[PDB]
């Protein structure tokens, strides 16, 4: 259940492990000492991209957060019972994983025009 | 539809990193890291994964660290640089008679504590481990002052095996098969995630794979492209074999002193069983075991009858069985193993000082005599063979990444990948 | 470097008197690296100060000036004695010598 | 001051080794952020849930006790508990959005 | 009971913690605590806060030996070897200026290569025996001492190892709480405790039977040690006066630079100009004798009226019989005889010099001290004593963390943990 | 005190060369050596600075008359002579400063110690 | 960096933005230092942020809005250079009034 | 009202490391693939203040390649045994006639084992070696004065591949794009770029070698043209073509210094006796330096201009210095700059022990190379100082100067990202 453990579970299921899977990226003499070091900074780079993503996006701070951007057809034309009762999240990664990079722009853009609208025109003269 | 932004999905994908090694011993102070006091595994219901134990990077990881250690740990330790003089090497007697061919007493003049002092020292040393300048001349020299520098290890550093285990970093995971019919290659479908592997001691051998862990079914082989000749079969025995090694005498060693707090050790005389060293193989063990393994090649090769030859030829590293045994090193015959068509077995094995454990151009160790005598004895999990009308095959050799393939080869590293995306039915409100 | 110091003609009993020298060189980067030495008539040198101070295990009736152009001045002349001094710009690889006057 | 009033009771009392230091410091610093996000407290000192608090965990009359204990003593008193309680309100917080989005009433 | 979790960030609670500290300010130690110390320390009173400090389990104690070892090599490393100069020396008898002899010193004529590898010389040195060791009986042929046990190298003339006060500040995340009760004495808890983000400057400052230049004890002298009543646990007793010492060697020395290879030369020790009075420590007599009389009545205070006295060390070399005083960078080995000799204007110390010496017990490692030109005064102050006991007490000495120990005594590093919960009336809306 | 004793050598008109150095009365190189002309000329000159402690270098009583040399196993130094003159008809002496460290190059701080009875040739 | 250099107003959507160890902890630190000042103030998440602080007149010439678009950002910013400490000093006081306010008028369930 | 924004285009001055990006020294650190496809942005109606000798880039820059240099040389030959008293007499070849400039000399080297003392011989350059006393046939190596020297093993190239060096996040490069920048003043047409282009790490002295030629016209910069302290770097718009060799087959041997070590060095040489020579385009060189001239009267107008065929100090700078291939040329310089307002053929000089960097302390030793070399290069600038009429002299010397005439446009600033700016309203929701 712990960890990946929700891996195989559908679409649906899955997810109620989102807290479990996010707490568990961070961690919690010589030469050798360097390597780990390494790793430990680009865990930390990794952690904090995909907190950039998030903060573009419109999404910091939540597990599960929606958008402006409509879903296209092109991407999948299932519907949802679907993807979210029989479909799992490892197969639904590779079904859609040439159009991830269209998708995160179309993220950043709708962000984007989101804010320009939110702007504050000078309403105070 | 709308799209939706998920974190903390639990997907992933292939990757690689730099994995935690976790356990006066060299193993123990350089994996300082204490292992998990009870380990977790994580069955993962309806997945499945792609494992190849020829690709995993596991056991090129290891070995760069296996390396690592190896010289780091001889680094701080006596050069045998001022023993690069010509020797004497005159036919040695341990008892009686002159006749051990093996040992030869090397007479030398050597630089000692002080600079402007010499000394005539001498020591036995191997046959394999001097070599004749000038013909029928009686001129010595050590083998490996030809190239390059010899270190001698330090008398106080343990180098026995100790069990390791490797963990994964956060942000990592590592994925272990577990069918008993994997064959190395191919889907699992049951897969379990674990934060560290079973612990595996990093026991350096050749032919005969020693001190590892058993088949959960039949006897595996495993191989990549088994129908090729170009490629190194493992064979995972279900049983293992008993053997029992020894050196049947008392070594005594003297020091001799080269400079400021630095000191060679050496065979002085050996006293005991003027023979060679000797492994004993039970005979009804053997052949029950090759038998069996012998069924389950058939399935790849259900042919002629298959014959098994001693190995082809080559230098001693790769053509007899290496042994790790305490802090000398066994060089052992197979021949009476691989000389048949498909109560103990004695084979004669001999015993070098100097040696290149990893085949580097620019390294050799010599290895301090143990003083008196050495008995060794360890389990024989499996074989490294090779093949080249029937099947002919031999124990034949890799370049010990075989030795720990045979072990990891159930294990995947993988990255673990947060974000994704799916639709809904919900829009993002204006609020 | 060049020494030279005006005691010519230093006749005189009692109240000793030096003349201080050229002191081209100031000699004295650190520790007055200079010093003095006399001898007698038909005798080696010997050391009378070196760094203005008296020069060991040489005589109590000695004394000199804290400048690069120090005078030797006895201590006391009660001895009389007089005899050819000098200085030496010890500094330099030319360590000059002064006229080593009576 | 920094650890000022650490004595008092709650009711007043809750108002290469540079680059092994640098990376644990920001390693602590991301751990609480993303553990405060993960229940809700992202942006906030102070927060609320909807995990109620259990009983077993401290039976005490803490209504009126809050006033009479320092932080200090209440963290020994409930340390037994700390991974359920932070179990707890992670599994509050991602419930509250699985109900957020939930498609029969979205939001 | 209508309560629900309310979670508080910036809770000021902590635990005990180690992690690594910082330390802040030719000279090596300035060189390395490059980092400025914080011009305005801060301090909290932490009203109504006790905690527990345990000097004796003090991991900075620990901390602050691995950094003056790894200072040191950092220092030495990059220095010329002496090994080769190990050979055998053809010495004669003592020398000195003049119509006198050196006792302590030896005239010793050795072979030493050119830089050519091929032509070879002989040269002329003195050295003290004390660095010297016979090579056979009935023999004047000897060897330098620890050319059969390490490689001797020489410190490089050009870095001072001068103490300076030294800061250590924790990390972020951390806190150093301080025992500011004074009369704390041992382990225990400490009922007038503050925190701030730095240490005082601390001197690292190392010495054995006497501990010189750290702080004086407010109040009364006091007493401190692991289980009093066993021998062993050294007793480290803080002085509240101090004690002035001024140690000298009168003469004056001079230096040959020899060269030994491409890029190396040795200091030489040559001839030495003046009388021959060795080394000694000038200690005034009244003070000494007050100063000792409170430290009985302090023991009295640990033990029932008792047949107390002081001591010479029993036995073993130098390192732990005498005061092993730096001075000047030539090391002191002092005599504390006749100080440590008492029952219930000034004295001087005989002291003996020496160039070869093994740090911390380092044992498997050795560095020569160049030589001082001209001649050495120091005035140092007796801020502490180390003792051991048989009631009879001698200096005995310690492990030379003692020295760190009777000043970091009274801090503590704890991790602080802003993050925590309590139960409040009050539910989430959403 | 080296106490140095003297060599001498014969004297030439105007020709060939000498270095007859003095012999010490303890040790040899060692750290403290010196080589000087003589003469009842304002002390004449240091000739070279034959100051052991593994060096020497010429001084100012000539540019280029002699060369600094010397022999440990003579217990001897003085600089050797080349291109005898006239000029050169002059008493010469040995000294023994002791040597010291100070920087760049040498200083002699210390006095000219254990002068020589000396010898000439003119 | 992208486009720079326009005048300020038309600034307006242009905000889109061993040794190797050392380059890549500092490059870290640095984000943090931007993120933490941005937490602090009641700005995290936010490209632009409106405070609770009026423009103090006596740090500039306030020509009423021209001063807001008659230069680019590098002009203004060595304007005020000497306010930036300032600035920010009362940005976090105001937000620490306003957590305070917050805190003690809770609304809750 | 206070406004803040983040993302905010301002940046400003700052240093920081920038990447090495990309058997060859360079290739095997400057190991990272660079942009494909570099981009740039103009920056409309900036102005930015860029500063040649202010530009810690061209620092940054030579402090790492001296650790390439050292960092590639450290794992390979010692050659510290071949510090010995050599044999040496007049060298031969081709013919009977001795080879002006080489000499015959033997040793006595242990190679295998010990105590072989076998005699080996090599012939030797002339300015690598030094006599040790007057009338004599024994001499030493220069090196054995000051340190050891490592000899550059084969298996290693130095080639000076260009590098394109590139800013770390949070930082970016700006460049100059006004064809006549001085090097001092603003610049008026500014962009920005992540990466600078790849400059080649060429090693030169008097003459700058295969650099980017002038966009405009011959620019002359300096930091001051008054200051006659000052160096005057000529960025020429034109290259001279320059082809050098060494016209002689050379035939090496290999002597064994020990285990894992051996010597390289010359057997014996077959061809012509001028140990080398370099060709210059005689027209091309006349008129460039007229040119030159006419712009450096612009600087300055002052009676006539004369470039005497002079400079002062010791081989490494009085003339021209390069590498061909692997090979070390030392080429008369008077030849060139001789001129008041076909080809010259200059003599050059060959030397293998080179004190590159100018450092003390550290040499290295050029093995010999086989057969015949031929090297052709561009000059595209030159290093000139000075002092009624003004004299000027080939300069440089200084490897920073070499590097210093390709960054001068390109500057490194940090990016920051917050600032704040007066609004109309207050926050809405408070
Ligand atoms: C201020 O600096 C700008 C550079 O930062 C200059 O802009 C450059 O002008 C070049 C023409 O003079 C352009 O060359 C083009 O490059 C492309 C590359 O792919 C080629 O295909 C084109 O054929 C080539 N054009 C021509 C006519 O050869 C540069 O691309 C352009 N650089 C940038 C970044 O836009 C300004 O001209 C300069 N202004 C002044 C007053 O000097
Ligand atoms: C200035 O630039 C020129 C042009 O790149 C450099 O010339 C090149 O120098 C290298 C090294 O000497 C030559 O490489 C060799 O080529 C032969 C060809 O047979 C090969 O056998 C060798 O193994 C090696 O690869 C290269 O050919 C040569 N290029 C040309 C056009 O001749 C010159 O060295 C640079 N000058 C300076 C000071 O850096
Ligand atoms: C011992 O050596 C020291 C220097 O190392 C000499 O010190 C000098 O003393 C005089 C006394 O008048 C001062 O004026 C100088 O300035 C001191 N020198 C330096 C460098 O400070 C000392 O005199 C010597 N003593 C003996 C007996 O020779
Ligand atoms: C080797 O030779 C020495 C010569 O002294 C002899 O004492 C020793 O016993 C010999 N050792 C053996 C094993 O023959
Ligand atoms: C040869 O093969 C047959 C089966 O085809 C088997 O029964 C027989 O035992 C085999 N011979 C040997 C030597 O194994
Ligand atoms: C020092 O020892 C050498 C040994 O040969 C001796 O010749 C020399 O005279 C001694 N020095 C003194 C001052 O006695
Ligand atoms: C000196 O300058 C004048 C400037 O008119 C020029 O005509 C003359 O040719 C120059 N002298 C030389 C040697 O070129
Ligand atoms: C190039 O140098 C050679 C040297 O012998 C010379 O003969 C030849 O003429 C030179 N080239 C030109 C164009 O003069």
């Amino acid at each position: 259940l712990g960890f990946l453990g929700a891996a195989g579970s559908t679409m649906g299921a899955a997810s109620m492990t989102l807290t479990v899977q996010a707490r568990n990226l961070l961690s919690g003499d010589t030469h050798w000492g360097i390597k780990q070091l390494q790793a430990r900074v680009l865990a930390v780079e990794h952690y904090l991209r995909d907190q950039q993503l998030l903060g573009i996006w419109g999404c910091s701070g939540k597990l599960i957060c929606t958008t402006n951007v409509p879903w296209n057809s092109t991407w999948s034309n299932k519907t949802l019972s679907e993807i979210w009762d029989n479909m799992t999240w490892l197969q639904w990664d590779k079904e859609i994983s040439n159009y991830t990079q269209i998708i995160y722009g179309l993220l950043e853009e709708s962000q984007n025009q989101q804010e320009k609208n939110e702007t504050d025109n000078l309403t105070c003269d | 539809l709308w799209v939706t932004v998920y974190y903390g999905v639990p997907v992933w994908k292939d990757a690689e990193t730099t994995l935690f090694c976790a356990s006066h011993n060299v193993w123990a102070t350089h994996c300082c890291v204490p292992t998990d006091p009870n380990p977790q595994e994580i069955v993962l219901e309806n997945v499945t994964e792609n494992f190849n134990m020829w690709k995993n990077n596991m056991v090129e990881q290891m070995h760069e660290d296996i390396i690592s250690l190896w010289d780091q740990s001889l680094k701080p330790c006596v050069k045998l640089t001022p023993l690069c003089v010509t020797l004497n090497c005159t036919n040695a007697t341990a008892s009686n008679s002159s006749i051990i061919e093996g040992m030869k007493n090397c007479s030398f003049n050597i630089t000692t504590e002080l600079r402007d002092k010499r000394e005539k020292k001498n020591a036995l040393f191997y046959k394999l481990d001097i070599v004749q300048l000038d013909g029928n001349s009686s001129q010595y020299r050590l083998i490996n002052c030809n190239t390059s520098a010899i270190t001698q290890a330090c008398p106080k550093v343990s180098f026995e095996p100790i069990p390791i285990h490797y963990c994964a970093p956060a942000g990592f995971a590592i994925l272990k098969c577990n069918n008993k019919t994997f064959t190395g290659t191919g889907p699992c479908n049951n897969v379990s995630t674990v934060q560290c592997t079973h612990g595996i001691k990093p026991v350096v051998s050749t032919q005969l794979l020693l001190n590892g862990s058993l088949a959960e079914g039949e006897i595996i082989i495993r191989s990549e492209n088994i129908t090729d000749n170009g490629k190194t079969i493992l064979v995972h025995l279900n049983e293992s074999v008993k053997i029992e090694c020894t050196r049947p005498n008392n070594k005594t060693r003297t020091s001799i002193r080269i400079g400021p707090g630095q000191a060679f050790y050496a065979t002085g005389q050996v006293i005991g069983d003027i023979r060679e060293a000797y492994c004993n193989i039970s005979e009804s063990t053997w052949n029950e075991t090759l038998g069996k393994v012998v069924k389950q090649l058939r399935k790849h090769f259900p042919h002629k009858n298959i014959t098994f030859q001693p190995s082809s030829g080559g230098d001693l590293e790769v053509t007899t069985h290496s042994f790790n045994c305490g802090g000398e090193f066994f060089y052992c015959n197979t021949s009476g193993l691989f000389n048949s068509t498909w109560d103990s077995i004695t084979l004669p094995c001999r015993i070098k000082q100097i040696i290149n454990m990893w085949q580097e151009v620019g390294r050799a160790m010599y290895a301090p005599p143990i003083q008196g005598n050495i008995t060794c004895v360890s389990n024989i999990t499996g074989l490294i063979l090779t093949r080249d009308n029937t099947e002919t095959f031999r124990p034949g050799g890799g370049d010990m990444r075989d030795n720990w393939r045979s072990e990891l080869y159930k294990y995947k590293v993988v990255k673990i990948e947060p974000l994704g995306v799916a639709p809904t039915a919900c829009k993002r409100r204006v609020v | 470097x060049x020494x030279x110091x005006x005691x010519x003609x230093x006749x005189x009993x009692x109240x000793x008197x030096x003349x201080x020298c050229x002191x081209x060189x100031x000699x004295x980067x650190x520790x007055x690296x200079x010093x003095w030495x006399x001898x007698x008539x038909x005798x080696x040198x010997x050391x009378x100060x070196x760094x203005x101070x008296x020069x060991x295990x040489x005589x109590x009736x000695x004394x000199x000036x804290x400048x690069x152009x120090x005078x030797x001045x006895x201590x006391x002349x009660x001895x009389x004695x007089x005899x050819x001094x000098x200085c030496x710009x010890x500094x330099x690889x030319x360590x000059x010598f002064x006229x080593x006057x009576x």
